[PDB]
RNA sequence: CGAUGGCCUCCGUUGCCCUCAGCCGAUCGAAAGGGAGUCGGGUUCAGAUCCCCGAAUCCGGAGUGGCGGAGAUGGGCGCCGCGAGGCGUCCAGUGCGGUAACGCGACCGAUCCCGGAGAAGCCGGCGGGAGCCCCGGGGAGAGUUCUCUUUUCUUUGUGAAGGGCAGGGCGCCCUGGAAUGGGUUCGCCCCGAGAGAGGGGCCCGUGCCUUGGAAAGCGUCGCGGUUCCGGCGGCGUCCGGUGAGCUCUCGCUGGCCCUUGAAAAUCCGGGGGAGAGGGUGUAAAUCUCGCGCCGGGCCGUACCCAUAUCCGCAGCAGGUCUCCAAGGUGAACAGCCUCUGGCAUGUUGGAACAAUGUAGGUAAGGGAAGUCGGCAAGCCGGAUCCGUAACUUCGGGAUAAGGAUUGGCUCUAAGGGCUGGCAGCCGACUUAGAACUGGUGCGGACCAGGGGAAUCCG
């Protein structure tokens, strides 16, 4: 059954900090309890240890990453304009 | 403790320099042989009876023996 | 399979203030077998009196410790527990001894 | 290179030269952190893991190493001998087994380099093993016996260190290749990066058996020393079953972190391959294997550890860090009663039972009229079955509010394991329904929320 209606993760907070902080920290908390695909291995166990810290459960290797998703929007528009800086710069 | 479990090696730990007495401990079904030497004190158990007193005079003759009645 | 035990008054009886008649018919009233004391529940277990030697005689399981009961009882209710006590001189045996 | 001693052999002792190379900084800092290795029985007026008895164990040392075993003793050729076996030449020999996980009693090796252990949070769930508790019996000794009670109570074992076997775990290996997806947990989770299914390997084995070890301990009965005695004797120390039970411990697994939860001493493995041994034997160098020899110095150790051994001026109702933890009721380490153990009412007793106090109770009718103010006291209270509003940040409010039931006794039904749609044999607490019954009494003691409507502030 559905247990809550409009409030997911952050149920566990009761009726404290105020729901715009609650729902603010909805999301976040979802994203960093999520598990992920192993980019190596394809296995879905790409799970957080600590901030930044993002450690496969059987592929064994750990990757440096954003504080609460695995990918960062900043990092990834970076690596793509290092890739065409480094094509561009030797042709 | 050691258990020695053939005949002949609890006769050569006996004859040994080392070893200082025999003590021979008879209940009923089992008969123990007990040699104490420097490290472990050896024992060798016999199940019946006439091995034990054919045995009785095998040990030589310079090594104390101690029946504990 | 035999369970087989005897009890012992002869002190007292020689000594003279009891006798191993009471004691018999003690016994065989209130011996109960699957607890029935009915007439020893049959011939299942058997009493026979020697002299001054009660012998009880059965096949079904039966306690050393149910007959040293019943012997203190009857040391009870005949007046000579703080006199006579009830002990084992080995298996199968009980015997009455003064203090 | 130079000198010495010991059968100047071979080595030791130096003195000089060549060569080799980091320190994270002298040193101090924990009687709860790290830190090899001792347990059982007996003994005193007062000490025991310290004394005695008996079983062990760690570290360190040893010219000649004390000794076994390993390194190890094979093959080829020419021979002798009928063969067995024995001669003369060459060649090897720093171990061997398993496809693999890995195994075997050892199985050379320096400077150097790499790694491991030491060395890791909190919480949750589950499982294994012990100790305890519990149930049915056999013994031994006690208690009740006015009536009954095969009755009630106590007791009924084995150390460390080895060996073996259960039993737990494995993110270890081999065969094979799976959708009609399968395996599996309380939950999860797992799989072509190899699942199920077979067969193995490893680790922990604190449990059981055995060596220790019955010789000792203990429980009973009886003899001694008329005593000063580890006195001497008989018997026994047995067979089973269960549990979401409690405590400890081991293991698996998960959750939480803008928290990620010590260092060093010390020890070990590996990579390398500088060196050393002997020329076929009396084999040598070398051995983390078995046994044997010697030693382990210094300091603390009594007792109290708390309503009387500490600090509060004191034998002060205060304060002062920890381990062990039975039965019943009950959700419970709550409250109440009891067993092992302990104590003598807390720095005095006797006789009276006035007032006023301090601490408990009960009151007809009324029910806050008392008082600044329901201060205090009182009401409610557990559990089961119904029911539960405004408002709301949608999570709550909520045990909202408001109702009914609750004892005793006799039954019925449902909920499981093991062995050989069934049959037999065992079984642990639950839940529901019914009848009967009591002077309407039943969460009978104990434990145990009064409620509602609003305003202000945070
Ligand atoms: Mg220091
Ligand atoms: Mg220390
Ligand atoms: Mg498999
Ligand atoms: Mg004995
Ligand atoms: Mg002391
Ligand atoms: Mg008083
Ligand atoms: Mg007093
Ligand atoms: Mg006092
Ligand atoms: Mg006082
Ligand atoms: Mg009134
Ligand atoms: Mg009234
Ligand atoms: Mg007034
Ligand atoms: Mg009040
Ligand atoms: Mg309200
Ligand atoms: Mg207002
Ligand atoms: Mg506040
Ligand atoms: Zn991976």
């Amino acid at each position: 059954a559905k247990r809550t209606k409009k409030v997911g993760i952050v149920g566990k907070y009761g009726t404290r900090y105020g729901a715009s902080l609650r729902k603010m920290v909805k999301k976040i908390e979802i994203s960093q309890h999520a598990k992920y695909t192993c980019s190596f291995c394809g296995k879905t166990k790409m799970k957080r240890r600590a901030v930044g810290i993002w450690h496969c459960g059987s592929c064994m290797k750990t990757v440096a990453g954003g504080a609460w998703t695995y990918n960062t929007t900043s990092a990834v528009t970076v690596k793509s304009a290092i890739r065409r800086l480094k094509e561009l710069k030797d042709q | 403790p050691r258990k020695i479990e053939e005949i002949k090696d609890f006769l050569l730990t006996a004859r040994r320099k080392d070893a200082k007495s025999v003590k021979i401990k008879k209940n009923k079904d089992n008969v123990k042989f007990k040699v104490r030497c420097s490290r472990y004190l050896y024992t060798l158990v016999i199940t019946d009876k006439e091995k034990a007193e054919k045995l009785k005079q095998s040990l030589p003759p310079g090594l104390a023996v101690k029946e504990l009645k | 399979q035999l369970l087989k035990f005897t009890l012992d008054c002869t002190h007292p009886v020689e000594d003279g203030i009891m006798d191993a008649a009471n004691f018999e018919q003690f016994l065989q009233e209130r011996i109960k077998v699957n607890g029935k004391a009915g007439n020893l529940g049959g011939g299942v277990v058997s009493l026979e009196r020697s002299k001054s030697k009660i012998t009880v005689t059965s096949e079904v399981p039966f306690s050393k410790r149910y007959l040293k009961y019943l012997t203190k009882k009857y040391l009870k209710k005949n007046n000579l527990r703080d006199w006579l006590r009830v002990v084992a001189n080995t298996k199968e045996s009980y015997e009455l001894r003064y203090f």
